[PDB]
């Protein structure tokens, strides 16, 4: 039936265009407005304006006024949502919605937003491809907890996702945390992984971590110590 | 043989307020029965126009048709026609005038819209209409989809171009916007074309009367 | 914060009734569409025995009667502002559905390596683990001062045991990280909070 399918994943520099689109099937496209909506990592929703496919009227929130454009092509029964000069702030993942719930009464006349789509990530990084730097995040007695220490490593800095961790070549498995990964403000990617160990086996036990990062073509090995 | 009309005033009972159409109809009547201070009249807030003049117009009246001028239904194909309000409510139901429509926009457009009505009815037809005036630029664009509307109403004894005011008025159940009303009296044989591009609470039954 | 106002968390057992309340300038007078997000998913738009919706002044309430595991998400309400033509959306509700025992986190934090601080850099890397619900707040300080700036905090996801983690990151200078007597992370979960010290010693 009614659905709305948006292209694939970005990643671009800041400064260049960013354009999004929304394929509408299922129903006569010219019937309703096209909104758009983003989500930035962690928080909640923000709209950004509409479009009505049928007109080609727009209407933009304050905040993205001037930043950005909507069009429409009924030929295909697309919109678009386009970031002429993209920022790190743009990082984010971003809807079309159609507004086809009628309202009932003139007194609220706003069509409610009743299908969206699955959501296109939008990543905004100056990086290029980067492989990354592995520091150990050392055992001490800062990090234990009575029979159980904890130890890690830390990912830094690497573009683009994703990296996988494992630990004594894939011998360790119990104990082990690898977080997702934070794109800091460097716009490089970084994450942890940790494990718990009996806090016996320290400076008994050898703790290596191994990071591959496919995209730089580069793995590390770094040994963990006390 | 007097018309009663309970706790209506006129203006209720000739727009159509929900409430008064639980009055009998009458096709003639010597006078207007009408409570001092009535309860339901413009149940939608706003002036309406020449009110003293159409009260004596209507005092007598030894003929009385009302007829659907503009068809719902067929008269505004482009158009949506099932605008209702909380101020107009029925059976504790959002509604509205029995004889006016509320227009407004379809599938993101209101076309510029023209319809005439010529007096085949040998008798004067009294017609009513409506110039809504929104609270703010919201309720103008997401109703009528255009910001500089007009209404146009011609006859050979009527001419007037409307344009709405958009601004908050003091909340008068419940609304900050408001609608004018207005009426004249068709002669047999006449013609009235009603113009507009937004905001016109259209005529949809209208009235055949004799006096004498 | 946001134009429309709703609590931050809800947590319920199966079966049990949750209300969600969203506060706003003539809420009672107008439809307050409901959103349902699901981890990893779109929003969709709640549609309506079980649940419910009840206006009321500035009051909108969202009811869901007899609550099962697909109910759980974050909720977003939403209105349009009439006067300045703008769509605005409620702060969100985690609705957690009460299915695992609760848990306080454990807070692992680490120092800047030495290795790092030789390559003229700094970070503090605190560890968040264990917990449930799956919430938190993090908050940083330099000698109990607030940080708030380059702190980068993961959104908390599963651990093999059903439990959830989370992470935060502060970088610094290695100047900044000589100049205080210590650092904090500090991690508040269900009233109760717990603070993690390292000092460049
Ligand atoms: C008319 O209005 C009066 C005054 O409020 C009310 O008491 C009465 O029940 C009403 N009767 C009719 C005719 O509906
Ligand atoms: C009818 O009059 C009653 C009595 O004041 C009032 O409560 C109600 O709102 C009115 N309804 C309409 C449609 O005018």
């Amino acid at each position: 039936q009614v659905q709305l399918v948006q292209s694939g994943a970005e990643v671009r520099k800041p400064g260049a265009s960013v354009k999004v689109s929304c394929k509408a099937s299922g129903y006569t496209f010219t019937d309703n407005y096209i909104h758009w909506v983003r989500q930035a990592p962690g928080q909640g929703l923000e709209w950004m304006g509409w479009i009505h496919p049928n007109s080609g009227a727009t209407k933009y929130a304050q905040k993205f006024e001037g930043w950005v454009t909507m069009t429409r092509d009924t030929s295909i029964s697309t919109v678009y949502m386009e970031l002429s000069r993209s920022r790190s702030d743009d990082t984010a993942v971003y809807y079309c919605a159609r507004a086809g719930l009628e309202p009932r009464s003139v007194d609220y006349y706003f069509y409610g937003l009743d299908v969206w789509g699955q959501g296109t990530a939008v990543t905004v990084s100056s990086a290029s491809t980067k492989g990354p730097s592995v520091f150990p995040l050392a055992p001490s007695s800062k990090s234990t907890s009575g029979g159980t220490a904890a130890l890690g490593c830390l990912v830094k800095d690497y573009f683009p996702e994703p990296v996988t961790v494992s630990w004594n070549s894939g011998a360790l498995t119990s104990g082990v945390h690898t977080f997702p990964a934070v794109l800091q403000s460097s716009g490089l990617y970084s994450l942890s992984s940790v494990v718990t160990v009996p806090s016996s086996s320290l400076g008994t036990q050898t703790y290596i971590c191994n990071v591959n990062h496919k995209p730089s073509n580069t793995k590390v090995d770094k040994r963990v110590e006390p | 043989a007097p018309l009663q009309l309970g706790n209506c005033s006129v203006a209720g009972w000739i727009l159509g307020n929900p409430e008064c159409e639980l009055l009998i109809s009458r096709e003639s009547w010597s006078y207007i029965v009408e409570k001092p201070n009535p309860e339901n009249g413009t149940c939608y807030p706003g002036h309406f126009a020449d009110y003293e003049e159409l009260r004596e117009q209507l005092s007598s009246v030894s003929s009385f048709e009302r007829f659907e001028i503009f068809p719902k239904e067929s008269s505004w194909p482009n158009h949506t026609t099932t605008g209702v309000s909380a101020s107009c409510s029925h059976n504790g139901e959002s509604s509205f005038y029995k004889n006016l429509l509320w227009l407004t926009g379809k599938n993101g457009l209101y076309p510029n819209l023209s319809k005439s009505y010529a007096n085949n009815k040998e008798k004067e037809v009294l017609v009513l209409w409506g110039v809504h005036h929104p609270p703010n630029i919201g309720d103008q664009r997401a109703l009528y989809h255009t910001e500089n509307a007009y209404v146009s109403v011609v006859s050979s004894h009527y001419s007037r171009k409307f344009t709405p005011e958009i601004a908050k008025r003091p909340k008068v159940r419940d609304q900050e916007g408001r609608i004018n009303y207005y009426w004249t009296l068709l002669e047999p044989g006449d013609t009235i074309i009603f113009e507009a591009n937004g905001n016109l609470i259209a005529p949809r039954y209208a009235f055949a009367l004799s006096r004498g | 914060q946001s134009a429309l106002t709703q609590p931050p968390s809800v947590s319920v057992a199966p079966g049990q009734t949750a209300t969600i309340t969203c506060g706003g300038n003539n809420i009672g007078r107008k439809r307050v569409d409901w959103f349902q997000q699901k981890p990893g998913q779109a929003p969709v738009l709640v549609v309506y025995e079980r649940f419910s919706d009840s206006n009321s002044g500035t009051t909108a309430t969202l009811t869901i009667s007899r609550v099962e595991a697909g109910d759980e998400a974050d909720y977003y309400c939403q209105v349009w502002d009439s006067d300045s033509d703008h769509v605005v959306f409620g702060g969100g509700t985690k609705l957690t559905v009460l299915g695992q025992p609760k848990a306080a986190p454990s807070v692992t934090l680490f120092p800047p390596s030495s290795e790092e601080l030789q390559a003229n850099k700094a970070t503090l890397v605190c560890l968040i683990s264990d917990f449930y619900p799956g919430a938190v707040t993090v908050a940083w300080k330099a000698d109990s001062s607030p940080v708030k700036a380059g702190v980068e905090t993961t959104t908390p996801s599963k651990q093999s045991n059903n439990k959830y983690a989370a992470s935060s990151y502060l970088s610094l200078t290695p100047e900044q990280w000589k100049s205080h007597r210590s650092y904090s992370c500090q991690v508040t979960h269900e009233g109760s909070t717990v603070e993690k010290t390292v000092a460049p010693t």
